[PDB]
DNA sequence: CTTGACAAAAGTGTTAAATTGTGCTATACTGGGAGCTGTCACGGATGC
DNA sequence: GCATCCGTGAGTCGAGGGTAATAAGCACAATTTAACACTTTTGTCAAG
RNA sequence: UCGA
């Protein structure tokens, strides 16, 4: 129960932090729509399919 | 920018800070009529005694109070200890106070708000269910569509005009077969909007076919109880209805329950086979 | 009649708020404890924020649609729907201008 | 019948339960203790400190108080909606000291509410409760340095507002400074008036070695305690001229005034013996001869000191401790209060001395009741602490009274709780409940009472543990605190007791909370039972040791929830505690004395007991509660028999013969039952609604008042100007609902009358009334009809009105009616479900009882719960409480498994063997053999390893029987199914939440004042709001004219619900909206702070929302 | 689900252009009550009841099962706003 | 189907001299069978009159034509000394359950 | 009862520190959406009943009614535009009332609107 | 509380339109009724 | 529909009875008062 | 730049239950409002 | 202060 009934709270402060985060990403990204059906841009990213392992 | 030192001070319509008395005798009024009140009452005795020629000591004290009162109707408690009701802890307030904060007239009264024409009830495993299908309560779902009633019963003789209808439904619930299958005839093709608290991914809110059935509850399908997060320990749903043929074809089309399959997070579809039947499927 | 895209939020000056308000008010008070009618220059008055009575006048001399927005000769309040004490302001003329605190205890105090 | 397992037997039976409600208010009481020999503290302290008022000059002094008669029974203060209370008579004496003018006059301070049996005190007629409060004792404390990696921090705190804290943390420069209220000032300049100077600091301050230096400042240990006292004066407040007399009458009071300055006695006490010194008051200085002593910084200097010296004995104390925290009991809150309010009433004394006649006041004219009957007014009806008692069933209110809350005033709040308050100390153990706590966000904030735990005078809670010397049982129990038990070793209740020894050389035992393998000779203490260590409801649960902390939490949550049935039957399986609970609830009715019963009349149970004198019993049956839950004893006494006294005579809602009963026990058969029991949950055998199981009874209050308005007065009648003769039916004369009838919803309770507020019908409307001629009279219908989603029956009537005797009605209103309403609600589709051990779930379908999965006798199954729910709850209580009720139907008798002592695998499945032996019995001996069918099933069982192959079907269905898995035959089509199936006897319970109270829905109705949006909840009959994430959820699916509509036509537009409501009734589509109202009430508030707010179109030109209203 | 749903996304590029017409086309189904319909006898849609079987009352509906056949015709700008309606509700009451 | 009493108002008040309440008694009143002799009877009404110190039982009613009671020992109710009880019913004959909130 | 003062609309609720007053309060100053098309109905379906009456008396009965210039006109004015005595139109409008009374036991459409 | 800028709403798809047949070619018709005008 | 005679409804003027607003009290009174703690993270203005 | 102080937040819908508290007092002018005596319309009746 |  020492720990338990922690991991308990532990979700409780978490379940609210949550919001905290939702709310102001809702409150950034809101005015994002898809407007043009292209931008037309040339610019773009890669995406490496491998992914360096440390200290092996 | 001289504007900011401000002369004539706006003041707020009646309605917008009502006082009116409630049944038993009472009565009740808004903290921004007292705080008006504090403000315009220094003002006036700063007047009198200030074209009496009154000593400068007490005209230029009143001359704080009177900025102390119309920061107290502007911003309250933003200097000093906040203005209270005599005897009482809490605060007055004020015009920003309203604004601002997490029932502030924009969280609260704007950026979400009551609606008509909708409720809620305890939620119930809807195993006849096909995905788009919901089981409704009939007495909920009648005082729910009681304007679409009215006019179906306008339409299918059983009182001569909106009026006889309406009266025959409030008093005497006598429900009689012919407005049991009536709500069904405006019923049937639209679907009503089903809401499971909290809403996070957007599919905390799926298109449902509302289906007339008895008892209390609400039927809803086993699979998208998933999506919604919830479950029958008791857990409650509420129930929302589009009205104009464009909401109710947003609702039917992009809406819909069953039309909403893959997963708009990952992709990766949403509703699948889940618990019992997994298990079944497996064995 | 017009469609809206544009909102804008500015500072009002003195005269604006003046161009607003029907009326000072100055007696600080509510309603009298016996007639419940909003007093003579006090918060609720009718005379300036309009008629708690659709339509019908303070006094009662007014009653009806027929004569519409014409004021009255013995309170002087206008006829017209109720609905006007919800968005009609009043003002308050300072002896000494005060500062709206706003600006004075904001964060990057404007003034300041 | 009856059995009982476990070895450990308590030594101690559980002292009554409701004792901290009660017992600690008496101490603050001391009713029936003369007014010479009260003990001075609770009531007296908050006298005796009020004492005497001093300011040509006079004394006031106390003498005594009276404790007055109640003015009203228990039950009339409920039915008048009056508080219970008494007059509390204070006697006290006027004395002049220059005139040597002595007048004494007894006085009258006010009315004091008084606690029930229960320890449940009635407020405005509905019986309110106050909860324990928790927070650390006072005294002083060290910690590590937060800041500082080095030595530590010292503190010094008295009761909640009776002082400030008192911080002194060494600043690191090598140099100390004190800081006290939010300011910083070296110790240096503090003993300069507490009479320590330059020489008396340095003296055993080089004991320490390295810190005597801290203390030296050579600027302020020249001047003396006169001219320093002025100084920390100019800095603490300075808000007014540096006087010297201003400095004796302010500081002066922050320490040596033990009114201001209230240290607890168990902090008093406490730091007195872990400062390894002693304290004379409650102060932290003395006031003497112009200067002050000190007791205190002394001391707290010489201990933080000896920590930071590292010293042996001297060190940080842990702050969560249970030794350093203390409870608020009742009666320590209504001193609290008291002593308050006779503070204000004290400064009332003040300046009525000052005026009026000097020469001649008795000190009648001298005491008022206000500032007093206030003080106390307001604590009971408003304190966080005070609140609606839980009437839902006895054991709600039981555990209610039980629970200690770190909230409330003098607590903490939800913002400032940490992992600190919320998590379980080493030292909680048989003090506090590991387990049972709300879920929501107060989890660990709201505790309750373990079992055997006890609080005493001082706050400090202990635990029962039996002494053992040199492997031996002592019979001696003590009540130990956190610290005492921290001294020794404590073992386990399920140690291995050999008959009064210890058995085995290993032994369970901890130090601090630290568990340990402990030889037969270092062991010094073992606890009572293991039942310490849980509360009431968790101790409620059997086989606890099978089910998570979680789901154990909410089982015994649930417990709370719980609700009287009609039908209600005692568990099969229960820990045996339920004995008690019945009786400490005092729920039910016992014999007082040996007694025997003269007659059983469910009124009245009349019994003559051996003294000669017949004392008779009345009961309560089928009256309201706070819940609606009905409160019902049904007497299980016969015409006449003997009764020894204890002996029970009545029944309680949730009690069975004197055994706690809060649901049924029914069959459960776990298993997947087409899908219906998806996501736990619930179906249930329409049988049930045959047998009346799990059917409630709820009653209801239904108040009206009918005033004098300033248009005219009001009245109760039957008469209505357009009322339809059918409607009044069941209104007898006066206008009110007969007992007994039928009112469903819409039917009118109780008639009003009332004058219209008038002005004149519309021309169309006063047409109207011309072709009828029916004239509308001044007066119409006010009437209060019965809410819709409710009704029922009538049990009573409760009439009054202004001028009738034993009643002072509101000033300006006439008549008042209350009608009782009860309704008897059978278990619904979608009704909440649970067991002990914490499985929800509602009903869902409930199913003919033609089809049900049946066994070979024909009795089909009550439930049918789905295994799914199990293994990630990990509660396998409910698996062992289905395995013994199995047993249980057969064998005929319950059975009694405490919490950690009892059944077993081998024993439980020994019970199943016999049940079994009995049942094939029966079933060979009715002239039957095995079914073909259950041959299908042993079958596939044998395949799978289920039970052993080669054995005869006899001994595959015996070893699949003891399994708890039996066969079953599906009731829709007869074919078994193609597995065994686990089924039994579950306690079931029915819990509050039922569909006919949560559900709801609107279509038009009331709006707010402010904005036009409707009003959330059942109560004002609004509808549903759209949260701000909802909307976010119809951004995201992109529609628009549904959010649109949500924002407007259907929430605060003004013509836009209208023009739609028209559009809908005419069978049109709805228009488009325009203004959202509570916008523009938006726009002309930002404009009352003079922000100019414009809606420009496209070109930027001024469009008016306002539609031609306020244009000017 | 919706009858037609699949091939309905797969005839506007955006799910919402089809919304938007299946709304204004249910709101002109609504207008002249049915009688500007595109669909024959048996392409009428209708609901069973116990009374009698007649043609759904839903327009929503009707809309769907309307541009299912693509007898009908949508895009940006079209035609004048003004003549639409103009010889709308002249061609049926 | 139905019962009546004259100190009884509701399913609720207390009966002088009865040990059980109304509910309660109700509750042993659909656990009587009787048996309908004749093919063509659709209702029935049965009449109680016990008072004094007796226990009552289905077998105290009054006995009438094409009725009859295959479990007199079921209890009804207790009565204590001067408890006086009059008593009526109305049985009808059905199939399957049907409520007493489904039946006026 | 004069003596109390009004309450604030901002006072809190029991445990809740978010729940306020006023929110309870609803307005009944403002017509119900069931009240405007209860009212338009009235309107409408008496102008239906009324056009089954004589040019004049009709008129005469909205007149006396104020649906007209929203104001009663006494029989001397009814009568001083019409050229008749204020008794013809006293019985003018008796009549007329009672000739809509014969219809409205029929049709039953308006025979609701009874409060 | 006005149309949001997204969705249906969307001044993409927001400004489609929708004709019957026979309506279509009624005001097709009428664009030449105006050429004689 | 009309003419005259009349009760009741509604008007209009003066007055009795309340309700409401204003003023003054001269022995000498000459700087209020209540305090409340067991957050927490961060971002900006301000001070060393 | 580097410690400190002020300012702003912090999850979603519900369920309920709701409301305490006045120590100046009297004399008189100023209106306001209830009272009341009698007038002019307004509505209703009878007979034409 | 409980329900999810
Ligand atoms: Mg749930
Ligand atoms: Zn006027």
């Amino acid at each position: 129960s020492h720990g338990a009934r922690k991991g308990g709270a532990d979700t409780a402060l978490r379940t609210a932090d949550s919001g905290y985060l939702t709310r102001k990403l809702v409150d950034v990204a809101h005015e994002i729509v898809v407007r043009e059906a292209d931008c037309g841009t040339t610019n773009y990213i890669s995406v490496p399919l491998f992914q360096m392992d440390e200290v092996t | 920018p001289e504007w900011m030192i401000l002369e004539a001070v706006p003041v707020l319509p009646p309605d917008l800070r009502p006082m009116v008395q409630v049944d038993g005798g009472r009565f009740a009024t808004s903290d921004l009529n007292d705080l008006y009140r504090r403000l315009i009452n220094r003002n006036n005795r700063l007047k009198k005694l200030l074209a009496q020629g009154a000593p400068e000591i007490i005209i230029r004290n009143e001359k704080r109070m009177l900025q102390e009162a119309v920061d107290a109707v502007i911003d309250n408690g933003r200097r000093g200890s906040p203005v209270t009701n005599p005897g009482s802890e809490r605060p007055l307030r004020s015009l920003t106070d309203i604004l601002s904060g997490k029932q502030g007239r924009f969280r609260q009264n704007l950026l979400g708000k009551r609606v008509d024409y909708s409720g809620r009830s305890v939620i119930v495993v809807g195993p006849q269910l096909k995905l788009h299908q919901c089981g409704l309560p009939k007495r909920m779902a009648l005082e729910l569509f009681k304007p679409f009633l009215l006019k179906k019963m306008e339409e299918k003789a059983f009182a001569p005009n909106v009026k006889a209808a309406r009266r025959m439904l409030e008093r005497q619930r006598d429900i009689k077969d012919e407005v049991w299958d009536a709500l069904e005839e405006v019923i049937h093709g639209k679907v009503v909007l089903l809401n499971r608290a909290p809403t996070l991914h957007r599919l905390g809110i799926q298109a449902f076919q509302p289906v007339l059935v008895e008892g209390q509850s609400i039927q809803l399908h086993p699979l998208v109880c998933e999506a919604f997060n919830a479950d029958f320990d008791g857990d409650q749903m509420a129930v929302h209805v589009p009205l104009s043929s464009f909401a109710q074809a947003e609702a039917r089309i992009q809406m819909l329950s069953a039309h909403n399959l893959l997963s708009p997070a990952s992709g990766e579809p949403l509703a699948k086979p889940s618990r019992d039947i997994i298990l079944g499927l497996y064995y | 009649k017009k469609e809206v895209r544009k909102v804008r939020i500015a500072l009002a000056s003195p005269e604006k708020i003046r161009s607003w308000s029907y009326g000072e008010v100055e007696k600080p008070e509510t309603i009298n404890y016996r007639t419940l009618k909003p007093e003579r220059d006090g918060l609720f008055d009718e005379r300036i924020f309009g008629p708690i009575k659709d339509y019908e006048c303070a006094c009662g001399k007014y009653k009806r649609q027929r004569f519409e927005g014409k004021v009255c000769e013995r309170c002087g309040v206008e006829v017209t729907r109720s609905i006007v004490r919800r968005y009609r302001m009043g003002h308050i003329e300072l002896a000494t201008p005060a500062a709206h605190i706003w600006f004075v205890k904001d964060v990057p105090s404007k003034i300041g | 019948e009856i059995k009982r397992f476990g070895r450990i037997r308590e030594v101690i039976p559980l002292p009554p339960l409701t004792e901290i409600q009660v017992e600690s208010y008496k101490k603050a009481l001391q009713a029936d203790v003369p007014p010479e020999k009260r003990e001075n503290v609770g009531i007296q302290a908050a006298f005796k400190e009020t004492f005497p008022i001093e300011e040509g000059g006079l004394v006031l002094d106390f003498l005594e108080y009276r404790i007055g008669d109640p003015p009203f029974s228990q039950d009339e203060c409920r039915e008048k909606d009056l508080t219970y209370q008494a007059p509390l008579y204070a006697r006290l004496q006027l004395i002049h000291k220059d005139t040597g003018l002595i007048k004494e006059d007894e006085v009258f301070l006010g009315h004091l509410p008084l606690m029930t049996e229960d320890g449940s005190f009635i407020i405005n007629g509905a019986d309110r409760v106050i909860v324990s409060q928790i927070h650390r004792s006072p005294g002083v404390y060290f910690t590590p340095d937060p800041a500082r990696p080095g030595r530590y921090i010292a503190s010094i705190i008295p009761l909640p507002k009776r002082g400030p804290w008192i911080d002194l943390e060494v600043e690191a420069s090598g140099v100390v400074t004190m800081k006290v209220n939010k300011r910083k000032f070296p110790l240096v300049l503090l003993l300069r008036v507490l009479g320590y100077d330059q020489e008396t600091l340095v003296r055993e301050l080089s004991a320490y070695g390295d810190l005597v230096q801290g203390l030296l400042d050579e600027a302020v240990l020249a001047m003396r305690p006169e001219e320093a006292m002025v100084r920390l004066f100019t800095l603490l407040r300075p808000g007014d001229p540096p006087k010297k007399d201003k400095a004796l009458a302010y500081l002066f009071g922050l320490l040596a005034d033990p009114k201001r300055y209230d240290l607890g006695e168990a902090g008093r006490y406490k730091a007195e013996e872990k400062l390894g010194v002693g304290l004379s008051g409650r102060t932290l200085v003395r006031f003497e001869d112009g200067e002050f002593k000190d007791e205190v910084f002394l001391p707290t200097l010489r201990y933080l000191f000896a920590l930071t010296a590292g010293v042996p004995g001297h060190e940080v104390d842990d702050i969560d401790h249970l030794g350093n925290r203390r409870i608020r009991t009742v009666g320590e809150l209504m001193a609290d209060q008291f002593r308050v309010g006779l503070a204000r009433l004290a400064r009332g004394v003040r300046e009525r001395m000052v005026m009026g006649s000097p020469d001649t006041l008795t000190p009648a004219k001298l005491v008022n009741s206000r500032p007093l009957e206030a003080a106390l007014r307001e604590f009971f009806s408003r304190s966080q602490l005070s609140q609606f008692k839980d009437e839902t069933n006895p054991l709600s209110s039981l555990r209610h009274k039980r629970r200690i809350s770190a909230l409330g005033p003098g607590g903490l709040t939800r913002e400032r709780a940490g992992f600190d308050v919320r998590d379980v100390h080493r030292t909680h153990y048989g003090r506090i409940c590991p387990v049972e706590t709300p879920e929501g966000a107060n989890i660990g904030l709201i505790t309750s009472l373990a079992a055997y735990a006890r609080v005493d005078a001082l706050g400090f809670i202990r635990t029962p543990y039996r002494r053992v010397k040199n492997g031996v049982v002592t019979e001696e129990v003590v009540y130990m605190t956190a610290s005492e038990e921290d001294r020794y070793t404590i073992a386990q209740a399920n140690t291995p007791l050999e008959g009064d020894r210890i058995a085995t050389d290993r032994v369970v035992a901890r130090r601090r909370g630290e568990p340990v393998i402990v030889a037969p000779e270092e062991v010094e203490f073992m606890d009572v039972s293991p039942k310490q260590v849980f509360s009431l409801n968790t101790n409620l649960i059997p086989f606890l040791e099978h089910d998570d902390a979680n789901r154990a939490l909410m089982g015994s949550n649930m417990q709370t929830q719980a609700v009287p049935l009609i039908r209600a039957q005692a568990p099969v399986v229960m820990t045996g505690l339920e004995e008690r609970v019945v009786r400490d609830s005092l729920a039910a009715l016992y014999a007082e004395e040996d007694g025997e019963v003269v007659k059983v009349d469910g009124t009245r149970i009349a019994v003559r007991y051996e003294d000669g004198r017949l004392v008779e019993h009345p009961l309560r049956r089928y009256a309201r509660s706070n819940q609606g839950t009905a409160f019902d004893q049904r007497p299980r006494v016969r015409v006449g028999q003997r009764v020894k006294k204890g002996d029970l005579l009545a029944d309680g809602p949730a009690s069975e013969e004197g055994f706690l009963a809060l649901g049924q026990n029914v069959l459960v058969a776990i298993m997947p039952f087409d899908g219906y029991n998806f996501e736990d949950a619930i179906v249930i055998s329409e049988e049930l609604l045959k047998r009346d199981f799990y059917t409630s009874i709820h009653i209801e209050r239904y108040e009206i008042e009918a005033r004098d308005t300033k248009l005219g007065p009001e009245r109760i009648t039957r008469d209505i100007p357009h009322l339809s003769e059918a409607a009044l039916r069941d209104l007898d004369e006066e206008g009110i609902v007969r007992i007994g009838a039928e009112v469903k919803p819409g039917d009118i309770l109780v008639g009003r009358t009332s004058f219209k507020g008038e002005q004149e019908p519309s021309p169309e409307e006063r047409l109207l009334r011309s072709i009828f001629g029916e004239k509308a009279r001044d007066v119409k219908d006010t009437s209060l009809r019965v809410p819709p989603g409710e009704g029922g029956i009538v049990v009573g009537r409760l009439r009054l009105r202004r001028g009738d005797p034993g009643v002072e009605l509101k000033p300006g209103v006439r008549e008042v009616v209350r009608v009782f309403v009860a309704q008897k609600r059978k278990l619904q589709v979608g009704d909440k479900l649970a067991n002990r051990h914490g499985n929800k779930g509602v009903v869902a379908k409930i199913l003919p009882v033609e089809d049900m999965p049946h066994l070979p006798d024909g009795t089909p199954v009550d439930v049918i719960l789905n295994p799914l729910g199990v293994p990630s709850r990990m509660n396998l209580g409910q698996i062992l409480e289905t395995h013994l009720g199995l047993a249980g139907y057969f064998l005929g008798q319950r059975y009694i498994s405490p919490v950690f002592d009892g059944a077993t695998e081998p024993e439980i499945k020994e019970l199943l063997a016999e049940a079994f032996n009995l049942y094939f019995g029966k079933r060979q001996g009715e002239g039957f053999g095995v079914d073909k069918r259950e041959k299908e099933v042993l079958a596939r069982a044998e395949k799978l390893g289920l039970v052993s192959p080669g054995k005869s079907p006899e001994e595959q269905l015996k070893e699949l029987f003891d399994l708890g898995k039996v066969v079953l035959y599906d009731g829709r089509t007869g074919e078994p199914f193609e597995g065994p199936i686990v089924v039994g006897q579950m306690f079931i319970m029915k819990l509050y939440h039922m569909v006919e109270d949560k559900m709801h829905a609107r279509s038009t109705g009331p709006y707010s004042l402010i904005t036009q949006q409707p009003l959330g909840g059942k109560a004002q009959f609004g509808g549903q709001r759209f949260g701000e994430m909802e909307v976010w959820a119809l951004e995201a699916y992109g529609a628009a004219h549904t959010l649109q509509e949500m924002l407007t036509i259907k929430s605060d537009d003004i013509e836009g619900r209208n023009a739609a409501y028209q559009a809908i009734i005419k069978g049109e589509d709805v228009p488009e909206p325009s203004v959202p109202e509570s916008f523009r009430v938006l726009v002309k508030e930002l404009q009352a702070l003079a922000l100019d707010v414009q809606t420009l179109d496209e070109k930027d030109n001024p469009v008016d929302i306002f539609e031609g209203l306020a244009s000017k | 689900a919706e009858p037609g749903i699949d091939k309905l996304f797969g005839m506007v590029d955006s799910k919402y252009r089809l919304t938007v017409v299946v709304a204004k086309r249910a709101q002109q189904l609504l207008r002249h009550r049915f009688k500007n319909t595109v669909l024959e006898p048996e392409e009428r849609p209708k609901m069973r009841t116990l009374e009698g079987l007649y043609d759904d009352p839903n327009a929503v509906t009707w809309a769907m099962k309307e541009l299912l056949t693509g007898r009908l015709f949508f895009g940006e700008n079209l035609v004048p706003e003004d003549r639409l309606q103009k010889e709308m509700e002249r061609l049926y009451p | 189907t139905s019962v009546y009493i004259e100190d009884v108002l509701h399913e609720f008040s207390t009966i002088p001299g009865v040990k059980e309440d109304v509910v309660e008694i109700i509750l042993n009143l659909k656990e009587l069978v009787v048996r309908f002799l004749d093919p063509k009877m659709a209702s029935t009404t049965l009449i109680l009159r016990a008072e004094g110190p007796k226990e009552v039982r289905a077998g105290d009613f009054t006995p009438s034509a094409d009725v009859e009671i295959m479990n007199p020992d079921l209890h009804i109710a207790t009565l204590e000394e001067g408890g006086k009880l009059y008593m009526e019913v109305r049985v009808d004959r059905g199939v399957g359950y049907v409520p007493a909130e489904r039946h006026g | 009862k004069i003596a109390q003062e009004p309450v604030s609309l901002e006072t809190p609720i029991g445990d809740e520190k978010d729940s306020f007053y006023g929110d309870f309060i609803p307005d009944e100053n403002l017509p119900s959406p069931v009240e405007a098309a209860a009212q338009s109905l009235l309107s409408e379906e008496l102008e239906k009943a009324l056009s089954k009456l004589s040019e004049r008396e009709a008129m005469v009965l909205k007149l006396r009614k104020g649906l007209i210039d929203g104001r009663e006109h006494t029989l001397e004015e009814v009568g001083a535009y019409f050229g008749v005595t204020r008794e013809r139109i006293r019985q003018i409008e008796n009549k007329a009332l009672r000739k809509l009374k014969y219809h409205e036991s029929r049709t039953r459409k308006l025979r609701d609107f009874l409060e | 509380g006005r149309l949001i800028p997204a969705g249906t709403g969307s001044d993409f798809v927001r400004f489609t339109q929708v004709v019957d047949q026979r309506t279509l070619k009624a005001i097709e018709e009428a664009r030449k009724e105006a050429v004689e005008a």
